[PDB]
């Protein structure tokens, strides 16, 4: 029985442009990557600062099928994304969060 | 970010 | 940082009638009830062997406003619903899983 | 041709929680259950008072295949579920509704 | 306490085009017109014949402020629409079923 | 490589209901109808100024397989359809806005 | 009144993951990069040869506010995204496209 | 269709 | 709730 | 609406 | 089920 | 890709 990390999506504006700064448990600011050393989950929570009605939609990767990440929850209200690594496939991947916003109809990505 | 695992 | 548990819910047919049998990770069947220690999550994995094409679609509560879970998410494909219990309220909350189907427009919920 | 019954589902708050109370065409509380002794349909219309936001999403049933309700209805707004009772098949069902509210993103179900 | 009437929308293709025929309780063909004397409900049942996955998406209306339908309620399987009419607005209304179907993004209309 | 047009639908109330008057790009209040002489796209774009809520669900067609209209593009605000034609096939098609409204549960259509 | 231009998204499994391979109007094979010299729409039509069930959901944004796109649409069947590109502000935007697929439930981004 | 309302 | 049928 | 093709 | 909060 | 904007 495995891990459950908490992670915080805190997005800012900056020249009129979304910045993500990833925040752990302790309230520091971390990098965003994890390394999963056992079956667990991770549980991503939006802190939308940015006045513009951000929800998450979904989580998104370039390498979809690389099962690094066997699946994603997502909240009704679109504040929590949740990531399932069952931890059996080796490698890594890399994502980006996808978000709808409320000033207009494109989705939103964070840094791939 | 990026996601790396271990088993 | 907390306990990812994973629980697998297997539905069969029996008199006509959903069935609802909880497996845990060593695959012994379980009451379905569980206990958190610290903050984290439970994983619900559908094993939907009625044949009657069932999603989850949500969970749901008769005092949702407890405050012992604090967010359900759920995946696209409805096989998966994850609770979030970051353990800062304590108490007992009972729920039920409510699912679609596909032979008929009714909502399919686990016993109280 | 059959009888369209009209109930209203009243939501209050007690001690932080959902308090279902139903209401018939007189105004005259009733206890909820409805005996159908002909082909028709029988309207629920929601009266939120518990400033939570709550919407139908739907009509739960453990014994969702017994086939006493034939078909659930839901408006785009969720103020209103109908259920469709063609009353083919003789026996009893007990129901619960499934809805959303705006607090949190757990689904609400009134009492089994 | 009032009229539960129930009306069977049957689609053919004729000319690769869709037509509808409306079928009262006994069998009979109907113009598919009503009149309502009480508080009540209409209920559309679909019977697509015409192999293009006809789903009703909702009822429309040129005059949709008029108040002679107070609410339109559907199925999560588009089979059903029900109207409700509280009868208390005198007065006519005409309307068009609005559907999905699998051929093309396009919706279908009954005729005006 | 063809034609965008640009054509918006403004939306008024008179005597308690909607009136569609449409715009051309000069500002010029046009009919309505197009010619499409070579494939491209008709971009409509909703002014709703009846303070009802609208937003465009779909374009229906009574004759939806006429191929006239190859397809029908929506924003997930509701603001923008756009339909594609290819132009391949000959002939014309009528039809109508179907739009959801925040008053009611019932859908609006512009003018058959 | 403007330019309506077609690009076929082609995508195909290599190495078990998604490639994206876009063909312009005369079937050539295009970088997928465009010019607007004035207000108007390109749209996009998926050929999806990865038997993986994929759908528009989306085009994203890393610089979702920088103007340069004013609208996105999308079709119900999630074939078809169109771009609207008024051609007011001058610039550069990068986007990706975000899809959904059956095997499992991350979403899909085409390269960034 | 049309619906008549008669109350 | 309950729902009783007698056709 | 009406629309007319022409190809 | 049941789910039991003991922080 | 990348679109690219010129009034």
């Amino acid at each position: 029985q495995g891990l459950a990390q908490f992670i915080k999506v805190n997005v800012t504006l900056e020249n009129g442009e979304p910045v993500f700064i990833f925040t752990d448990a302790n309230g520091q600011v971390c990098q965003g990557d994890i390394t999963v050393t056992q079956a667990g989950t991770i549980t991503y929570l939006l802190n939308d600062q940015t006045l513009k009605g951000l929800k998450f939609v979904g989580v998104g990767f370039v390498t979809p099928f690389d099962g690094i990440i066997d699946a994603v929850t997502i909240s009704s209200d679109g504040m929590l994304v949740q990531l399932v690594d069952l931890d059996k496939t080796p490698g890594t991947t890399k994502f980006q969060f996808v978000l709808s916003n409320t000033a207009n109809t494109l989705l939103v990505l964070s840094p791939d | 970010p990026q996601i790396i695992n271990r088993p």
